[PDB]
């Protein structure tokens, strides 16, 4: 597949939301 | 599929799965383990690896791995700020302006030789020849390591598209 992030990539895509991040964090 | 050496992983209880499971009961936030080797990137110039964050003179580390498993199925990894320190794992590679810093673009690229061998030279090889850089995962074997990747939703309907993937908890060695 040809893949957005092979041709462009931002600071915006790098990105974790807080939520999204706390959900990673507690389940480690 | 044999791993180098050359790559530790953090302590962690994920187990092993692949990128065709992870492409094919909710879009909430992963965190897998994979099996993988690295067969693109981006950007294509070293040089860029670092990109402006805070002006005047803030940088941090930004890039992609397209990486491949054994299911023949591609992922772009993205390694940026912390854990792409991790990765690089150099008190003297700091993000920075990396055109500016000719001799520590060196030691990026010699440190980044323990992950993608002859890659990176192949694709230059291929740009200058008026080629595809995709030509250049053929070329070569690069090496095999286990990468943590985390999947995650950014805030740019809702498909799937709009997953992204970071790696973390990789170090080079």
């Amino acid at each position: 597949f040809h893949w957005k992030n092979m041709t462009s990539l931002s600071i915006e895509e790098c990105i974790i939301p807080k939520g999204q991040q706390l959900i990673l964090e507690k389940e480690s | 599929n044999e791993i180098t050496a050359h790559v530790i992983n953090e302590p962690a209880s994920l187990k092993l799965t692949t990128i065709s499971t992870i492409l094919h009961n909710l879009l909430k936030p992963r965190k897998h383990r994979l099996r993988v080797q690295v067969v693109d990137f981006w950007p294509k110039s070293l040089t860029q690896f670092a990109v402006l964050s805070q002006p005047p003179s803030s940088y941090v580390w930004m890039f992609a791995l397209l990486v491949r498993d054994v299911s023949n199925v591609t992922l772009p990894v993205i390694f940026f700020d912390s854990d792409a320190a991790e990765l690089i794992n150099s008190s003297k590679i700091q993000p920075c302006n990396l055109a500016d810093h000719p001799q520590m673009t060196l030691q990026l690229k010699e440190r980044l030789f323990l992950i993608w061998g002859n890659l990176e030279e192949r694709i230059q090889h291929h740009i200058s020849k008026g080629e595809s850089p995709t030509l250049a995962a053929e070329d070569v074997e690069t090496p095999w390591f286990d990468i943590y990747v985390k999947e995650y939703i950014p805030v740019i309907s809702l498909t799937f598209l709009q997953k992204r993937w970071r790696g973390f908890g990789t170090k080079i060695v």
